[PDB]
């Protein structure tokens, strides 16, 4: 079973920007020491909803902090970023991490990202499969050349070289039908959403799975994640009271940051209780999916205090009871 | 004076961009301990002469790694890329390291990577410009807002706001007696090329300070930097050949309309290269001909680890 800890680097109303990047910092070299092996990014820009807007920056420094933490970014908007210069980054993280990077990728969400980056959000979704091949094109063939549409350019060498062979492992944060087909082609591991219920997560993998097997790719290989929000407390209503509260705050963020020019019942279907409550919800999920990877977000938990005892008491009551699906 | 460590991480046929990295990383942990206090890194992109094309990546890797030296960018090409990009990553460092990375920016060099990255070369200077000032409204306001001939768009928090006062410190390249001007006039202390001639950094030394005063600029406090690289051998001509064949490569990409011969001959005998007694007496020369304050050495061009620590070394020795 393998274990992953998400920071979302979200800045709650009652902290200052300084006190949430000190808290990042801190949080991502914490994780190792309680039983994650991977520490997972996400990228937002200009409103407190996320601070952290490069997360191959953040994780370059987290992989320098460590020795055998693997790092990952979940997700980076694939395309408001030049694909080469993410190329650049994605190898220079697989080479001087020595193969600990993950490279989570997404379509993105906000408007106001393409806006001031000059992209057109109306082609997230042609960007998003034209960058990954272009990438892709650079971490096997060690040069990228593009000519067409939505981009050009002259064909060059691409520095440094993969560390891992074929670039560092790519994740994907499948938000549409197309999108889980479009993992599914390329035999490509999900980060699946915390604000869907098991059904569905089951539902997701069909789909999948019918694609992948039809390209001839193992299904029983490809590394998957359960991504959930996940509060542990031996008080059961307490670890849901402060979640509720938590969302709160968090859901505005996410509608402000919307404009700027479901959720709810999240807690029922999210390891938020007892540990023993948490063992069962993502057991059910296991037994109904077969994956093997547990992400969870322990920000909404409190002070970082508050979010390392929540992270302790999952290591110590909740993750050595998790079995891989019978 | 101050002293500090750059890479350049040239690569090779035989030296690969793996064991280049792997070479800094491991240069960046001994010399962390030691009297140097800065540690920069070199971009460049598409050719064997630099496999670090995002300094400010590795500077955070860099960062995570060590807990003395200040990190920098030595000459982070600004021109080329979306100045919030700059602004949030620079920001993000000061950040993480609480204060410990500084910002060394350039004008971009190479026409060819303005045509790649579609930016014409026509108003070079006029983007150059219009991207330092967002980033450095960035830095001392936390916002940007603009509406110029480049980028427009609305008013936005560059996330996170710098730890540091004013944001983290910088420093730019004196590529252009253009830019020279332009950082005296910000009161902006330079970094001068080790690939430069000592002519050439004595005559941008000369334009700044003539500048700065026609504009009544105090600059009696700016500490200029100086890079240069280092090579020292007892058999000073064995140190001069193998610099030559690290730097054949470089000359041919960067210096192609000047003449080959010339050029390395004089990069050779203006670097701190040869015995202890020449490479000694070259950096002096060099320091003294642009007024630098601190000075920044890259030790690469030594194939032979165990000579290339011995040097660095005595450097370190005589610092101390
Ligand atoms: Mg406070
Ligand atoms: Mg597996
Ligand atoms: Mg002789």
């Amino acid at each position: 079973m393998k274990f992953g800890n998400f920071l979302l680097t979200y800045q709650p109303p009652e902290l200052s920007q300084t006190e949430v990047m000190k808290r990042l910092v801190n949080l991502g070299k914490a994780s190792e020491g309680c039983g994650f092996d991977t520490v997972w990014l996400l990228e937002h820009h200009f409103t407190e909803f996320g601070l952290l807007g490069n997360p191959y920056v953040a994780a370059a420094h987290l992989l320098g902090a460590t020795e055998t933490l693997n790092v990952g970014t979940a997700a980076i908007v694939l395309p408001t970023a030049h694909p080469v210069r993410q190329a650049e980054d994605v190898n220079l993280l697989d080479q001087m991490s020595k193969g600990r990077f993950r490279f989570g990728i997404c379509r993105g969400l906000y408007d106001k990202d393409f806006r001031v980056f000059g992209t057109d959000m109306d082609n997230s979704r042609a960007l998003m499969d034209c960058w990954y091949d272009l990438m892709k094109e650079g971490f096997n063939e060690g040069y990228i050349a593009a000519d067409n549409e939505h981009i050009k350019f002259p064909k060059i060498q691409l520095n440094p070289s993969a560390y891992t062979q074929g670039g560092a492992p790519v994740y994907v944060v499948a938000e549409s039908a197309s999108t889980t087909e479009w993992a599914a082609e390329r035999g490509l591991p999900m980060i699946l959403s915390w604000i869907i219920n098991t059904h569905e997560k089951k539902a997701q993998l069909d789909l999948y799975n019918e694609v992948a097997t039809e390209h001839g790719y193992d299904v029983t290989k490809i590394d998957h994640c359960l991504s959930y929000i996940t509060s542990v407390d031996h008080d059961s209503n307490r670890a849901k009271d402060i979640c509720r509260n938590f969302l709160g705050h968090w859901y505005d963020s996410y509608v402000n940051a919307t404009k700027i020019f479901r959720i709810d019942y999240s807690y029922e279907i999210n390891p938020v209780g007892t540990p023993e409550e948490c063992i069962a919800i993502i057991q059910q999920d296991i037994d109904a999916t077969g994956i093997d990877n547990i992400c969870c977000g322990f920000e909404a938990n409190g002070s970082e205090e508050e979010i390392i005892a929540s992270m302790k008491l999952f290591q110590s009551d909740v993750m050595p009871y998790l079995k891989e699906k019978q | 004076m101050k002293f500090g460590l750059f890479f350049l991480n040239f690569m090779n046929s035989k030296r690969s961009s793996d064991q280049v990295i792997e070479e800094m990383l491991d240069t960046a942990h001994y010399v962390d301990q030691l009297k140097f206090d800065t540690l920069a890194v070199y971009e460049n992109h598409f050719s064997n002469n630099g496999v670090v094309g995002a300094p400010l990546t590795v500077a955070g890797f860099l960062l995570g790694m060590t807990k003395n030296a200040k990190v920098a960018s030595l000459n982070h090409v600004i021109t080329t890329h979306h100045p919030v990009r700059v602004a949030e990553e620079a920001c993000l460092l000061d950040q993480m390291s609480e204060g410990r990375f500084a910002f060394g920016f350039s004008d971009c060099e190479k026409s060819a990577d303005m045509r790649f990255f579609n930016r014409p070369t026509d108003s070079q200077f006029q983007l150059f410009s219009e991207c330092h000032k967002i980033i450095n409204d960035a830095f001392t306001t936390g916002y940007c807002h603009p509406n110029n001939d480049f980028y427009s768009f609305p008013k936005i928090s560059v996330n996170p706001h710098a730890f540091t006062e004013g944001g983290p410190a910088q420093f730019v390249n004196a590529t252009s007696k253009e830019v020279v001007e332009w950082a005296a006039k910000l009161g902006l202390p330079l970094v001068f090329r080790w690939d430069d001639s000592n002519a050439q950094r004595k005559e941008y030394a000369g334009l700044y300070h003539e500048v700065a005063q026609a504009h009544g600029v105090d600059v009696s406090q700016v500490r200029h930097k100086l890079t240069l690289l280092v090579n020292q051998n007892v058999d000073g001509e064995a140190a001069r050949a193998e610099a030559r064949v690290y730097l054949e490569e470089f000359v041919r990409e960067s210096y192609s309309n000047t003449d080959f011969e010339q050029k390395m001959g004089e990069l050779l005998s203006e670097n701190a290269i040869g015995t202890y007694e020449e490479s000694t007496q070259a950096a002096r020369v060099a320091i003294e001909c642009c007024g630098a304050a601190d000075l920044l050495m890259s030790f690469e061009s030594m194939e032979d680890k165990a000579q290339q620590r011995a040097v660095i070394d005595v450097v370190n020795a005589n610092i101390v």
